[PDB]
């Protein structure tokens, strides 16, 4: 399961990885970093979202919004505020160079108006439907949840079933009839179990 | 089943039967040499060769001869970064013998760039070869 | 047969082996027990395949193929459990209205913390059981001292609790002053 | 007995610097005209007498393949034939130990 | 392929013994016929239960093997014959085995004592044993009627006891 | 307090990561597949994605290669309007001068948006600890854009360029002393320089991607020292083969 | 023909930013207008046998 000190450090890679669990063994212990504490209900930043950089190496700049880490507040864009690192470096070879993006703090990032490709504060509202949602502030307009793959890589629109895959239409079937019988009382009338033996009482304490 | 009470029995009482059973075994490769006729088993621990039986015929159709079961201690020598010693879970094994001639063999579950790359030439004396003047 | 312990021998030796959801709670509140006897049972015999397929990766050093089919597996069974539990629990309040399916009683331990006692199943009366006669449901007074003792370190660490949760607020408005509404 | 004072650092510098401490140069060292490495005077060159060493075990292997066990040892001379080499005038009635290897030029044939 | 313990088959370490009923003084020291009786725990019944219907038989040639194996070879260490120095003449010996009804026999005959691995290299020659299926000797014990009762398997134990050694001219 | 033990570097032998996966199972050592939605991205492609090559001498079927080029260009302005043919060699001249000229003062913050990520190491790596003096002395013949070729996610355009001019090196050694070249003499050089875009970045650039070197190229000028290459280190049992 | 399709949802996936400013404005309320309308044993029980 989930084995996390009182003190676990997130970062980039994600937990229980091997490079976690290097960066991270057991025994360390570190100064806990201070995160801005902000309610599930008032977070507005999700993947696939458009965002604008405020303040960084490459400031005014508009990309979409690749990875959140909600623990320390981090949004992580691609292509942008992005430093250069080898990889796949062995001993005699020096490696392949890429860009590797760095997080940014919720402060240093502003969504942007979909209407205007500019930096925009949101409010949260609600529609007629009853249904939350996003608004700007200046110019109000609604801008919804942007799409994103799942996490697991299903595509519902591009399932096939297996051969141990039950069909919608026998995992919706409705069969049950309540009634007054117990699982066990229900099987032993359908299976054709007799007992005519009685059950002799016993003391509990 | 475990982690269960079990209804009380005296003379003449009804059959104790269990509908949905939660003992979960898992097929097991044997370290050393075993007659074809044998096959092991990982069981836990309340489970008992008589429900091992009953557990296989009823549920896999599977006849069986005999069967013997011995418990297998794990080692609680391991310690932690505390010195706190670490206890591999102490496990159940089952030895299981096919009744009418039957053999069993376990399956084989897991059957089965670098040359593009230019080096530094010698001659050159460590000099950069980007620079084409 | 044995060969319901592996998987579709095509399926051997493959990195991935695509798996669909797991059952949930609410899909299976709509079939009957007879239907959910049945299913525990096509649940159980795949979880056995891959209990028996987790335990050859580690003998063959490998790793499993899709190790989330156990999990997804684990899920359905204890949701399974979960549905049929729940109606037996509605069937015994309306029958009898008891909230426990096994009897038991509130009780003082021989150290004097209360206790709840699950009741066994026993074929003489509790006056005549020699060994049930010798546990003690009592304390004595050379018990309340201690039960005071116990009581005071629970307060003081509620209290070292509750002052270390007001000190990091008033250190986290020195880095955040915009927190002060 | 224990020491009454403490020596110090002045003092150990002294004794443990004695040129009598100090390791000695050594000028018996010379190269093997055969292979170039370095070599005493007075000793074989280590690697001239390790390459005797590898080929003399395997010929040690092969004399084992025919004795075929223990206490097992001839009442006459042994010779040493490689590919390309047949008994010669002297070597009849001797023990020919075959070498699947071209023989070595410093193995002179005698 | 695999090593006896899997048998199942457990060792013990304690008195090593070589008797064959009697001490060696005694003079009568060469086997006729034994007579065993398989326990309540190897009943035929409670085979059929156990899915052991193919061991009946089993059960009734490994106690001959073994039982007479270890009276012919008790003989022939008697006369001085061991690893070593093998029996120059076979040691024979019978057995009627049975339940109680149903009842089976045997006929073994040692001529090989050698097992050894520095003895059995170069042996050609190889024990033996015969034996007969089970067949029952009374169908029903009704009352103080025996129904069914077969003459065949009583002279067949007659046989056994009719045999008699050689005589000199 | 302030207590850290740590051993001698253990230098792993296995390079590949086949060997070091099949070391792995040899040791037990499990590793599960990652899970992540979140891949790395790319702004430069790995290599050409059609190789050219110069006729020699230059220091029907000819016709129609020309015409594949022009094709390309076609995708080139789909993703940028005002964009011309006839200026691009004369904007690679500055690239190419803008980016020899961060190498003399280690202007690497500004040499990636020069370069791609595929060239900068090539360029840098060797001259981590040596001084270089690079200059653009004049230019012979102007540049032309001799080929041009897009990809089949993202796509990418490559422009291949021909330089003629003349240039002065000289590499002086992490000591101070003259390594290769001469800093008062120019030489002529003749190399085709490609370059690179991601179109699909909004924020996309065009940079140096690779040098191509030509089968019939002269050879390079000698170096300054002397080198010698031994050969094979035979063990004492194993003999000198000619 | 299923690559096909799939190629489509990248294309809108990709860029979802414009289609919300192709759709038409809808109004939307300041408040939840669907709250308001919508809206508007012991924890020791061994002390009730113990003592
Ligand atoms: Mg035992
Ligand atoms: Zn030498």
């Amino acid at each position: 399961k989930v084995t996390l000190p009182p003190h676990y450090r997130y970062g980039m890679s994600p937990p229980g990885s091997v490079a976690d669990k290097r960066k991270n063994p057991p025994w360390i212990r570190r100064r806990p970093v201070v995160v801005e504490p902000i309610s599930d209900e008032d977070w507005y930043l999700f993947c696939g979202d458009t965002v604008e950089i405020l303040e960084g190496k490459d400031a005014g700049k508009q990309g979409k919004v690749v990875q959140v880490i909600r623990q320390r507040n981090w949004v992580v864009v691609g292509g942008l505020n992005t430093h250069y690192r080898y990889i796949g470096k062995t001993m005699d070879y020096r490696g392949t160079m890429i860009p590797s993006e760095a997080p940014l703090l919720h402060r240093q990032v502003k969504l942007v108006d979909p209407m205007d490709r500019k930096p925009t504060e949101i409010e949260w509202r609600f529609t007629e439907a009853g249904e939350r949602v996003r608004v700007s502030t200046r110019s109000g307009r609604i801008i919804p949840k942007p799409e994103f793959p799942r996490a697991d890589g299903i595509v519902p629109e591009t399932w096939i079933d297996g051969p141990k895959d039950t069909s919608v239409e026998d995992a919706l079937e409705r069969t049950y009839v309540p009634c007054l019988k117990t699982l066990q009382e229900e099987v032993m009338e359908a299976m054709g179990i007799k007992e005519t033996r009685k059950y002799k009482k016993v003391y509990w304490y | 089943a475990r982690n269960v009470v079990y209804p009380l029995y005296r003379l003449g009482g009804p059959q104790l039967r269990v509908f949905r059973t939660n003992f979960f075994i898992q097929l097991v490769r044997p370290g050393v040499a075993q007659p074809e006729d044998t096959v092991q088993f990982r069981i836990p621990m309340e489970m008992t060769r008589v429900d091992l039986r009953n557990y296989l015929e009823g549920i896999y159709n599977v006849p069986v001869a005999a069967v013997r079961t011995r418990v297998q201690h794990g080692s609680n020598k391991r310690r932690d970064h505390r010195n706190v010693r670490i206890k591999k879970p102490d496990y159940k094994v089952a030895y299981v013998q096919l009744a009418h001639g039957q053999t069993f063999t376990f399956p084989d579950l897991f059957p089965e760039e670098r040359q593009q790359r230019q080096s530094s030439d010698p001659r050159r004396g460590g000099v950069p070869s980007w620079f084409g003047l | 047969g044995l060969e319901e312990f592996f998987d579709d021998p095509k399926n051997w030796g493959q990195e991935k082996v695509k798996s669909g959801a797991a059952w949930t709670c609410q899909q299976l509140r709509n079939k009957s027990n007879e239907d959910l006897h049945k299913l525990w049972y096509v649940l159980l015999k795949e979880r056995n395949m891959l209990l028996t397929l987790e335990q050859e990766a580690k003998r063959q050093r490998l790793p499993m193929p899709s190790p989330e089919r156990l999990d997804k597996v684990v899920d359905s069974m204890d949701a399974l459990d979960k549905v049929v539990q729940e109606r037996e629990d509605a069937l015994r309040l309306l029958q009898t209205g008891q909230e426990r399916a096994r009897p038991g009683a509130w009780r003082r331990d021989i150290f004097g913390r209360i206790i709840w006692h699950k009741f066994k199943q026993w074929v003489i009366p509790w006056h005549l059981n020699k060994r049930y006669n010798r546990k003690r449901f009592f304390a004595l007074p050379y018990v309340d001292h201690f039960l005071r003792l116990e009581r005071e370190k629970r307060a003081r660490i509620k209290a070292r609790k509750e002052n270390l949760e007001r000190k990091k607020a008033k250190i986290l408005l020195k880095k955040f002053p915009h927190l002060a509404e | 007995a224990a020491p009454k004072n403490r020596r110090t650092i002045e003092v150990n510098r002294c004794r443990r610097r004695n040129p009598q401490k100090l390791i000695k140069v050594k000028n018996n060292i010379d190269v093997c005209p055969e292979c170039g490495h370095l070599k005493q005077k007075h000793v074989l060159c280590a690697y001239c007498y390790e390459k005797v060493c590898k080929e003399t075990a395997e010929i040690r292997r092969q004399i084992g393949k025919q004795e075929g066990g223990p206490f097992k040892a001839p009442t006459i001379e042994t010779v040493v034939l490689y590919t390309g080499e047949t008994p010669s005038e002297q070597d009849q009635g001797k023990r020919i130990i075959e070498r699947d290897r071209k023989r070595p030029s410093w193995f002179t044939q005698n | 392929k695999c090593k006896p313990d899997k048998l199942p088959l457990f060792k013990r370490q304690y008195e090593n013994h070589i008797f064959v009923g009697s001490k060696t003084a005694d003079p009568c020291c060469y086997g006729h016929t034994q007579f065993h009786l398989l326990p309540d725990k190897l009943r035929r019944e409670r085979l059929l239960r156990q899915n052991c219907a193919d061991q009946i038989e089993v059960v009734f040639r490994a106690n001959a093997i073994a039982s007479l194996f270890a009276w012919t070879g008790a003989q022939a260490m008697y006369q001085g014959f061991w690893s070593e120095a093998d029996v120059t003449r076979p040691f024979v010996s019978q057995a009627v085995i049975t339940d109680g009804k149903y009842f089976s026999f045997f006929c073994y005959q040692l001529n090989t004592l050698a097992l050894t691995t520095q003895a059995d290299q170069n042996n050609p020659r190889k024990n033996i044993c015969w034996g007969t299926q089970s067949k029952p000797l009374y169908e029903t014990i009704e009352d103080n009627d025996v129904k069914g009762f077969n003459d065949d398997v009583l002279l067949q134990i007659v046989h056994f006891l009719l045999n008699r050694p050689k005589e000199e001219k | 307090t302030k207590k850290r033990f740590t051993p001698p570097i253990y230098q792993p032998k296995f390079k590949t990561e086949k060997e070091f996966m099949q070391h792995a199972r040899k040791a037990g050592l499990v590793i599960p597949p990652e899970k992540s939605d979140r891949s790395i991205h790319l702004a430069c492609t790995a290599g050409i994605f059609d190789a050219y090559v110069p006729p020699e001498g230059d220091a029907t079927e000819r016709m129609k290669k020309t015409m594949a080029s022009q094709v390309s260009i076609r995708r080139i302005k789909d993703y940028d309007a005002n964009f011309k043919i006839k200026d691009f060699p004369e904007k690679a001249k500055d690239i190419f001068i803008e980016a020899h000229l961060c190498l003399n003062n280690s202007d690497h913050d500004r040499l990636h948006t020069l370069v791609t990520e595929h060239c900068f190491p090539d360029m840098t790596w060797d001259i981590k600890y040596k001084t270089v003096r690079w200059s653009f002395v004049e230019s012979l013949e102007p540049s032309h854009v001799v080929q041009v070729r897009c990809s089949s996610g993202n796509v990418y355009g490559q422009i291949t360029v021909r330089m003629h001019t003349r240039q002065t090196l000289a590499i002086y050694d992490r000591f101070g002393r003259l390594m290769y070249g001469q800093e008062d003499v120019p030489k002529d050089v003749l190399e085709y320089v490609v370059f690179e875009k991601q179109l699909t970045n909004p924020y996309g650039s065009w940079r140096m991607h690779t040098k191509i070197v030509p089968p019939w190229a002269p050879p390079k000028q000698p170096i300054l020292k002397t080198v010698m290459i031994p050969g094979p280190q035979l063990k004492p049992e194993e003999e000198y083969e000619e | 023909e299923m690559t096909r399709q799939l190629r489509e949802r990248e294309q809108r996936m990709r860029n979802q930013l414009e289609l919300a400013a192709r759709g038409p404005l809808r109004q939307t309320f300041t408040h939840n207008p669907l709250l308001q309308p919508g809206k508007d044993k012991s924890k020791y029980p061994w002390h009730d046998t113990l003592g």
